[PDB]
């Protein structure tokens, strides 16, 4: 579980 | 399936979603409810582990009191997926400490065993179908997987049947390729989750949509128009850094290199990384030298968040920014990553002061190196206004905070939440 | 979220 901004 | 969208083959890109109808900005394209989620373990006593509602006297599990609820009814409903902790929590004691990937992919098979047919999260694309990318996992990635089905076992033994290794580390890699972190109204992590259908978007660095969170319910609004045929694109990285940056995130995490716009003009490299214009301009081995230093210190920091003191990580922003500030400008993009941590122990530190000033330094270029309605500039329009009121400067306060909702109204929705409660802040004060 |  990665996905994102910052 | 989705009305207006459709999957389709994007070449070079596997599977995407294509829209079949013009959507503006601003415009919702769906929404997807978590297929599973997990609330991340520093927010419990400050969010509803069901429903991640944020507010002041939730209920807590006399069981366990490590989890907190707003009511019966949320505490009921979560009682499938807290029964893997609960007990586990008080006789591991201090001794429980599996990762957040664990902890949710531990939700995962217990949701395949309850619900093992087709879900409302799934209506383009099931769990089951997601990629892995098995065959280009190194030995080094594999090991760590291997790592976290030790820790699975290790710590959900009692509640979960356990498939073969083999599908195990399949699991655990499209959870690593497929996973979405949950951030709140300031950008600060949440917990993890599985969205099926969102997860079926492919990423561009110049996203025509944005994914915000109601609860665990993911939304996916348009911040550019899109037009039939045209494919749509999220985010899956912090898009402040420059080409080289983002690929080799990129290429290490989903195994592909990156072909937009931006990463084919790089037209914004130059800006992220400016440099000093000195007496004598400095070569270019000079600043391959200080990026270096820069990427250094920022891996150094990263591990130095885990044990060393508040004061202590202030040194290591204090010392690294001197040290750049020879050769960059304060809108350098690693100048900005090393104040941004500054910023971010200074509001754990309550040193509201601080805080304020590195995020008045921050704003500006934060501005132009981020897309026209990105997340991390509404946030940091948001910390700032929050600083501001907080500190008796209500004219500032003010508008700052409304530079934050005319962004969040694009990417969240008129309606939601978020922009209610700031809204009250900004009548409050 | 700070705590202020
Ligand atoms: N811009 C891009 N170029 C090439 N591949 C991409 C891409 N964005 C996403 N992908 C692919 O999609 C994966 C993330 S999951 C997104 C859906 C995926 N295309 C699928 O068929 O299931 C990445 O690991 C990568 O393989
Ligand atoms: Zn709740
Ligand atoms: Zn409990
Ligand atoms: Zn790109």
């Amino acid at each position: 579980t990665l996905k994102g901004g910052a | 399936g989705l009305g207006g969208l459709e999957r389709f083959c994007s070449p070079g890109k596997g599977r995407g979603l294509r829209a079949l109808q013009p959507f503006q900005v601003g415009d919702l394209l769906f929404s997807c409810p978590a297929y599973a989620y997990v609330l991340t373990v520093n927010e419990r006593g400050n969010h509803c582990e069901y429903c991640f509602t944020r507010k002041e006297g939730l209920s807590k599990c006399g069981r366990c009191k490590q989890a907190f609820y707003c009511n019966v009814e949320c505490q009921k409903e979560d009682w499938p997926m807290h029964k893997l902790e609960c007990s586990p929590m008080v006789v591991f004691g201090e001794n429980w400490n599996p990762s957040e990937t664990v902890r949710l992919t531990a939700r995962i098979l217990a949701k395949q065993k309850i619900h093992p047919e087709r879900t409302p999260s799934e209506k383009l694309l099931a769990v089951k179908e997601f990629e892995s990318h098995l065959d280009k996992l190194d030995n080094e990635k594999k090991d760590l997987i291997q790592s976290d089905i030790a820790a699975l076992h290790h710590f959900y033994s009692k509640h979960l049947e356990f498939p073969d290794n083999d599908s195990l580390v399949v699991l655990f890699a499209q959870v690593n390729c497929n996973g979405f972190t949950i951030e709140d109204e300031e950008l600060s992590h949440l917990g993890s989750a599985i969205f099926p259908d969102v997860a079926l978007m492919n990423h561009s660095c110049c996203p025509n949509v944005i994914v915000t969170y109601k609860g665990t319910l993911a939304e996916v609004r348009a911040v550019q128009e899109i037009k039939p045929g045209e494919e749509v694109f999220t985010s899956y990285i912090d898009l402040l850094y420059p080409t080289e940056d983002r690929n080799d995130r990129l290429r290490d995490s989903y195994f592909f290199t990156c072909e937009c716009q931006e990463c084919t003009t790089k037209d914004k490299d130059k800006a992220k990384v400016e440099i000093r214009k000195l007496s004598d301009p400095p070569k270019a081995e000079a600043i391959r030298d200080m990026v270096r230093y820069a990427r250094n210190v920022i891996e150094e920091f990263r591990r130095a968040k885990h044990y060393k003191s508040p004061s202590e990580l202030l040194e290591i922003c204090e010392l690294s920014q001197e040290k750049m500030s020879s050769v960059f400008e304060d809108s350098n993009v690693y100048m900005l990553h090393m104040m941004y941590q500054a910023m971010g122990v200074c509001l754990y530190m309550q040193d509201w002061e601080g805080a304020l000033q590195y995020g008045q330094k921050i704003i500006k270029p934060y501005s132009k190196h981020y897309p026209l309605y990105s997340l991390n500039v509404a946030s940091m329009w948001l910390k700032l206004g929050r600083l501001y009121m907080g500190l008796e400067h209500k004219a500032a306060g003010e508008k700052a905070l409304k530079k934050a909702i005319a962004i969040m109204e694009v990417a969240h929705g008129k309606d939601h939440p978020y922009i209610s409660e700031i809204k009250q802040e900004i009548e409050s004060h």
